[PDB]
């Protein structure tokens, strides 16, 4: 009747509103994260028993603020009961209500919670890593209930896109205080269960976004001071959101409140080793994985992930002045230098030179190089510069006058043309016609192309993901070898090219290649293993035909770094780049039948075949600094004998600091490149293959763990859904027999080819069809959450014919 | 016919670029863009103004002595 | 300079970030403004402060790196003027 | 639903101390994770209060592997023998996930005052 109505709003507020039927229930979609022994997954299931009323605030106007109802058994009553009393004077707690009511003859007990809001944090953290453009309305309402937009906003197309519309980080950014909040009052909530001796599993479905928990069902009860709360699935869900609202804005001003002045940290502190523990020790108490503040003290690769990971949220609190090259006057025969002694990245913390010798008598030509090609000793010695052009750091300026580029157009031969005039060629209406032609430039093109690196934001990754896509794109290149190589063994080609900066002041690469005998550059190479060397990028435009009127900007790495590079990793890349039949297909020809095999080699024993292509807009610019850290941890892990740890970590430090936050001199003026690869060093075409296979693979765990495992069935991808999301979260070490066994799945219902980020996939459809592997759709979200790039639908193509390829 | 116009305007741009003319920014900055807005023209009217608007360029100085370069 | 010597000496180890040496000893500043309103903003005058300094504007300049005195940046007068105007300036004590 | 542990493990019993060499006979109680990749025990089940090493031979016999232990735990079960007060000892270096689902086995399929 009615009367259920004045029950439930009990002593405050009863304002109450149905909102749906009476005495029955209110089935609604939501996103839970489900793990019993029969089905795993983040997917949208259908909560049904619940009771949902809307509150009225004054003037007769809805409130966003509900009071569910759930009803079931008699035994969880009672548990949750008990749990309920244990937990109730927590501050982060959501204020339950216990009674028995009687639809017919019969004591059904309710539980009558209390001012809810509609939505949970996995609604919105579902909704913001499964994003699908076509139907967001969910996402509409929660951005416009909490006074981050307005829905004039939404009639704004193309609204979503990062690269067009570059205002919706703002529009994003205003949901970092309820995030925040939520992460604070989940520390609490810890808390006060450790303190009250209860054992229980964490997740955000639980969790309505004010901050409050609820549905103390699945917990049971252990001796007081002895309690503890499960977080793996929690936290690690959550990273991806941490840096696309940016929730810890707040923690740069004076007292951590929005309505205070910034900190003015000190100009030459540079540790920030004590505040980095300190918010972690804030918001992630009990995440129990040792945090190393410095990646120096890590124990393998998968520790530096770990602690990266954290590091790359942890750096954008601090000043931006602070970072880079940490020089020191340094004596030579009587004279003060200044030159680098170390370093300060955002994703590696604070890292030393171990062999610096300060009152040095006499320089090599070794020491002569490693001196001329540091940033320190010529940024130190310009003027100052501020450009209003960009919004990229600039740091100085070597000269007195900026320097303006063009770039011309191209010349015509005319014979040719009227060739083709002569022989009925060119007619008004003819399919073939002339678009590629040699585009002009005006003066300032460099820098309006250098200026798209503010497509570039710190993004966090989902670590307990990242480190299973990182063990598959593993097991996909155990077919080649690798390992350091001496001076007289490495090959290159085409030995007239320039040298960098500043070394094309004198010669080309083949004088620096010539003067150094084959022991310098093995001295080099051994030094670099337990040292660090800042170098200086320039930046140069290509002259070529294209069918856009936009430039390309293309980097010259100096000389010191290739060198060394070769010698790293040449044994590997000229291993790949002559193997056939693999999946990555660099230096496979398409001349005398390459092609046919290659085409014949992707579609292999795939069952009902589809094709699938793509390719990345803006793939260097656009690339996180977390995946071309892992695309060169995977890279260098074939060192598994020649190298120690500390070696292989110092060269990993070294090519950080060298094609990833090197001070890239575009013009006449050194500026601070953020993030993303240079397209002009010695291990691009890899790095992106790399990438490439990792977004594969994330799209196929995506697509895989987010479908409703009581659906499916086939009982084995059923047991494989289980089983991944046990090792993905539910698991801490490596499990190599599942890893072969999910890249054997892979294998065979996902066929691929790889170039540097060109890529083609053969998959099987009827799997696709009910999102056993990934569709096109899965990339298009894996990318908008991970690479912060949206992928528009005209540029993948997808094939049904195969007999056109 | 617009194929010829495309073709006229990068051999135009080209003469004028070495007659010299990038010494002055903001009447190269006007070439470029004119240039550029010619080459991706997809229909020839436009592509005819945009054509007269560039060739004045080439007219208003005295470096190219039009009489004797009229030779018919 | 003595500044850098200054600077270097506070320093809790002699090991300072290298992108505040030029911030706090260069001697002279380079700016680029693309037009007219950014150019009111910042370099309004014939001082203005940036870095926590004190700087007096000098010889300002346009694209083709011809002298352009001060008067004639006027709202008006702007689209006569190749416009990556660089102001040069010094440090003033 | 995000349930704890399905299903519990298992009970043996196994060997500790207080020092390296001094690991007695059979002293303590384990409850194992059975792996086809090893052997790998979770919690020692124990009466004595300050123990501090335990050791297992290897499944070969030529080695033995010492697993260091934690400040031990207060807690008490309901049996014929009356009130018998253990001490639950986690070997050190155990994550939150193990510890969660040997106490929920302990608290089910055994009692607790
Ligand atoms: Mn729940
Ligand atoms: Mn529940
Ligand atoms: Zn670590
Ligand atoms: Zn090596």
């Amino acid at each position: 009747a009615q009367s259920f109505l004045n029950r439930v709003c009990g002593v405050s507020a009863a304002r109450l509103t149905p909102c749906g039927t009476g005495t029955s229930t209110d089935v609604v979609y939501r996103a839970f994260d489900i793990y019993n022994d029969k089905v795993a997954g983040f997917a949208k299931f259908l909560k049904t028993n619940c009771c949902r009323f809307q509150e009225k605030d004054e003037d007769d106007n809805l409130i966003d603020s509900y009071f569910v109802v759930k009803r079931h058994t008699f035994s969880n009553y009672q548990h949750e009961e008990t749990i309920y009393n244990l937990l109730k004077d927590c501050p982060a707690v959501a204020k339950h209500d216990f009674f028995k009511f009687r639809i017919d003859g019969d004591m059904v007990p309710h539980i009558s919670r209390q001012r809810l809001t509609k939505y949970t944090m996995a609604d919105l953290v579902y909704a913001l890593r499964h994003f699908d453009e076509g139907n967001c309305d969910t996402l509409k309402e929660i951005l416009v209930t909490y006074n981050c937009c307005d829905d004039d906003y939404f009639n704004k197309k193309d609204w979503y896109d990062f690269v067009e519309n570059p205002d919706i980080l703002r529009v994003y950014a205003n949901l970092g205080e309820r995030v925040r909040q939520a992460l604070l009052k989940t520390v609490q909530f810890c808390d006060a269960m450790r303190n009250a001796g209860i054992v229980g599993v964490l997740t955000l479905d639980n969790q309505d976004l004010n901050g409050n928990w609820y549905d103390f069902g699945d917990f049971i009860q252990t001796t007081p001071g002895s309690g503890v709360p499960v977080v793996d699935s929690y936290y690690s869900l959550l990273m991806p959101i941490l840096t696309l609202t940016r929730a810890l804005t707040a923690e740069s001003h004076v007292d951590t409140d929005l309505t205070k002045p910034y900190i003015k940290w000190d100009l030459l502190k540079y540790d920030f080793t004590e505040e980095r523990l300190k918010l972690f020790d804030r918001y992630f108490k009990y995440w129990d994985q040792t945090y190393h503040p410095n990646c120096v003290n890590c124990l393998d690769d998968r520790c530096i992930l770990h602690c990266a990971n954290f590091n790359v949220l942890f750096s954008t609190v601090f000043p931006p002045t602070s970072f880079g090259p940490l020089v020191r006057k340094i004596f030579v025969d009587g004279v003060p230098f200044v030159v680098s002694t170390g370093y300060h990245f955002r994703e590696l913390g604070v890292v030393h030179n171990q062999d610096v010798n300060l009152h040095s008598s006499r320089l090599s030509f070794k020491e002569l190089l490693v001196y001329a090609a540091d940033p320190a000793m010529h940024a130190a010695s310009g003027n100052l510069l501020l450009d209003k052009r960009t919004t990229c750091f600039s740091v100085a300026a070597l000269t007195n006058n900026v320097a303006f580029q063009t770039v011309k157009p191209g010349n015509f031969n005319k014979d040719f043309y009227d060739f083709a005039v002569s022989k009925g060629f060119f007619k008004e209406g003819s399919s073939v016609e002339l678009k590629h032609f040699f585009f002009a430039q005006d003066g300032n093109a460099a820098i309006s192309d250098y200026d798209y690196y503010r497509y570039n934001l710190p993004t966090m990754c989902d670590i307990r993901q990242l480190l299973f896509v990182v063990e598959v794109v593993d097991k996909y290149f155990d077919c080649y070898d690798g390992g350091c190589i001496n001076a007289n063994q490495v090959i290159v080609n085409n030995l007239d090219k320039s040298a960098g900066f500043p070394f094309n002041k004198w010669g080309k690469a083949r004088l620096y290649y010539d003067s150094m005998s084959y022991e310098d550059q093995d001295a080099l190479f051994a030094y670099t293993k337990r040292n660090v060397i800042p170098t200086i990028t320039q930046m140069n435009l290509k002259y070529a035909i294209s069918a856009k009127n936009r430039a390309r900007t293309v980097a010259g790495v100096s000389i010191c770094s290739t060198m060394t590079n070769r010698q790293f990793h040449q044994k590997l890349l000229k291993s790949i780049a002559a193997t056939r039949g693999a999946t990555v297909v660099i230096g496979t020809s398409k001349f005398y039948g390459g092609w046919h095999n290659m085409l014949k080699t992707v579609y292999s024993d795939v069952e009902n075949p589809h094709l699938m292509g793509w390719d990345y807009p803006k793939c260097d610019r656009a690339m996180p600094n977390m995946l071309r850290i892992m695309a060169s941890l995977v890279l260098a892990r074939k060192h598994t004998t020649c190298c120690s740890l500390s070696h292989r970590f110092y060269r990993l430090a070294n090519e950080c600091a060298q094609v990833l936050s090197e001070m890239v001199m575009c013009g006449g003026s050194l500026y601070v490149k953020p993030g993303g690869t240079s397209s002009g060093d010695a291990t691009t075409a890899y790095a992106n293959s790399v990438f490439n296979i990792c977004q594969a693979v994330t799209a196929n765990v995506n697509a895989l763990l987010s479908t409703d495992g009581n659906k499916i069935a086939d009982k084995y991808v059923r047991n494989l859904q289980h089983r991944l999301y046990e090792c993905l979260y539910r698991n801490r070490d490596v499990d190599t027999d599942f890893v072969n066994e999910f890249y054997a799945y892979l294998r065979k219902h996902f066929s691929m080819m790889i170039l540097s980020d060109d890529a083609v996939v053969c998959f099987n459809s009827t799997y696709a069809s009910q999102g056993l592997v990934a569709s096109i759709k899965n990339f298009k979200s894996v990318l908008y959450y991970q690479n912060n790039v949206f992928m528009s639908e005209a540029k993948c193509w997808t094939e049904t014919d195969l007999t056109k390829g | 016919k617009m194929s010829d116009v495309k073709c006229t305007s990068v051999v135009l741009l080209s003469v004028l670029q070495q007659l010299r003319v990038e010494s002055s920014s903001k009447l190269w900055a006007q070439c470029v863009q004119l240039h550029n807005d010619i080459l991706l023209a997809k229909d020839t009217t436009e592509a005819f103004e945009k054509m007269v608007s560039l060739l004045s360029v080439l007219l208003s100085m005295q470096g190219a002595v039009d009489i004797n370069k009229l030779c018919e | 300079n003595d500044a850098l010597n200054n600077i270097i000496n506070n320093a809790r180890d002699g090991c300072v970030p290298l992108n505040i040496i030029p911030l706090t000893t260069a001697a002279k500043l380079m700016v680029v403004i693309p037009d007219y309103n950014t150019y009111k903003n910042t370099c309004d005058g014939t001082t203005f402060t940036y870095a926590s300094a004190l700087w007096e504007i000098q010889q300002v300049v346009d694209a083709d790196s011809k002298i352009v005195q001060l008067s004639e940046i006027s709202m008006d007068n702007s689209p006569n003027l190749a416009w990556p105007l660089i102001v040069t300036a010094l440090r003033a004590n | 639903n995000n349930e704890l542990s399905p299903v519990a493990l298992r009970q043996m019993s196994c060997a500790a101390g207080t020092t390296q060499t001094a690991c007695t006979d059979d002293n303590a109680l384990a409850y194992y994770n059975t792996t086809k990749g090893g052997r790998f025990v979770l919690a020692l089940l124990s009466d004595l209060q300050d123990l501090k090493w335990a050791r297992f031979p290897k499944s070969d016999g030529t080695g033995t592997i010492y697993t260091e232990l934690e400040p031990p735990c207060r807690f008490v079960t309901d049996t014929p023998k009356g009130p018998k007060v253990k001490y639950l000892y986690f070997i050190k270096g155990l994550n939150n996930l193990n510890r969660g689902m040997v106490l929920g086995s302990l608290a089910a399929t055994v009692r607790l005052q």
